[PDB]
């Protein structure tokens, strides 16, 4: 493992989803695929998610990020790095929100201010046309980890989250994996999946730096045996 | 010809004057390009014209959206807030739009055929992306139907059923949120 492979894996993926087992339509009932019947090769802990991709406007700026929307009960990578506030303060029903601290400063915001976060994905058709789901969250603090996600990540409760996504009352966007090696998404996602249920993994995100990596990779094997034959 | 599309604009428009305002029950059935439902809904619609509506659906969610003239207000139970938005900065071409204001100078903008109670409308040029709706309307001036194809070939269709025309409280085009609800005001 290079420099590079390192710095992926500690700094980047070590603090975003690295997959997620999701429902093959629309989102997942925790009922129908519960976390016992996660049980996969390569998987080290299991967590429910609810996540997607957001606009953000503050009454000075606008940004887009990713939302986490998380059981916070449970320690996510990020926790350890919250800056004076709680993650329990993330409470169903209160609509808080925890930002990355590079974000925060993009919006211009900080502990005490609303964002409006719009989720462009899920909409409702009304005669008055179709009106993206949106809703006032309220900054309760930042969470800094010295890494790229402090500009896009936020923090929500996922029940909020799954609201947000207008999903059916209860559903989740599916189980967080967590991987011994999450270099290796490739082979890991081939494996037997529960039904009607599917894989998507960090690559939707950086398909661009999977490619380098494996491109890096395979021009360093190809030239370790070219030099041991010959 | 012509002569046909301004003798229809002008049935369409004097058969809706004569309703000022209404209370309907509505249903609502959206579907994508491939004739597959993407939403379902019902309820209550009350309408005063030129702008004053309070569009209430009840099933299988409940939402609303409430035009007090000025304001629109859309009220998510789901996310437990209602946002507040000038009503002139929506979708002003909506069919829904059309039929509330029923302005001679929008009729002129369609290209209108009407056969019985039936009155379908093309834009006379399109980058507003509606492609056709059509409006059934009585000669009474009650509306029954009314039906969109959006350029992405989404359709919508709305049926109106237990219309009764006559006056409608004020308070039903003014909104208030209920005990726990937030407001995001977007107004500028």
């Amino acid at each position: 493992m290079n420099g590079f492979e390192r710095e992926l894996q500690n700094n980047i993926l070590g603090l975003m989803p690295q997959a997620i087992l999701s429902s093959e339509h629309g989102s997942l009932n925790p009922q129908q695929l519960p976390e016992t019947a996660v049980k996969l090769d390569g998987v080290n802990r299991v967590a429910p998610i609810t996540t997607g991709d957001v606009v953000l406007q503050s009454a000075r700026s606008v940004a887009v990020g990713v939302m986490l929307g998380i059981d916070p009960a449970q320690k996510d990578p990020l926790t350890p790095y919250l800056v004076n506030v709680k993650q329990t303060d993330l409470e169903p029903g209160k609509y808080n929100v925890i930002l990355g601290e590079q974000l925060a400063s993009q919006l211009g915001v900080n502990r005490g201010d609303q964002i409006r976060v719009m989720v462009p994905s899920a909409s409702q058709f009304t005669p008055m046309g179709r009106i993206p789901s949106q809703r006032l969250f309220n900054v309760i603090g930042t969470f800094a980890a010295n890494s790229e996600v402090d500009g896009y990540e936020m923090l929500v409760n996922i029940e909020d989250a799954s609201r947000l996504m207008r999903y059916p009352a209860g559903n989740i966007t599916g189980w967080r994996l967590w991987l011994d090696e999450p270099l290796k998404v490739d082979s890991l996602s081939q494996q037997k999946l529960p039904e009607g249920s599917k894989w998507q993994d960090w690559r939707d995100r950086k398909g661009e730096l999977f490619q380098a990596v494996r491109m890096e990779k395979n021009m360093a094997a190809a030239l370790e045996h070219h030099h041991h034959h010959h | 010809s012509h002569m046909a599309s301004m003798d229809a604009a002008s049935d369409l428009k004097s058969r809706l004057d004569k309703v000022s305002s209404f209370h309907a029950s509505f249903t609502q059935k959206v579907t994508d390009g491939s004739g597959a439902a993407v939403q379902e809904g019902q309820g209550d619609l009350w309408v005063k014209r030129p702008n004053l509506f309070n569009w209430h659906m009840t099933q299988p969610d409940e939402s609303i959206l409430v035009s007090d003239g000025k304001t629109l207000w859309f009220y998510n139970p789901f996310v437990e807030q209602a946002t507040a938005t000038w009503l002139k900065d929506a979708t002003g071409n909506t069919p829904f739009m059309l039929i509330a204001r029923n302005q001679s100078s929008d009729w002129q903008q369609y290209n209108i055929k009407q056969n019985g109670d039936d009155f379908v409308l093309t834009p006379k040029a399109s980058n507003g992306n509606l492609k056709q709706f059509t409006i059934n309307v009585g000669r009474d001036g009650t509306i029954h139907q009314f039906s969109a194809v959006e350029q992405d070939d989404q359709r919508s269709s709305y049926q109106l059923k237990s219309q009764q025309n006559g006056a409608v409280d004020a308070a039903k085009f003014t909104f208030t949120p209920p005990q726990g609800v937030t407001v995001d005001d977007q107004r500028k």
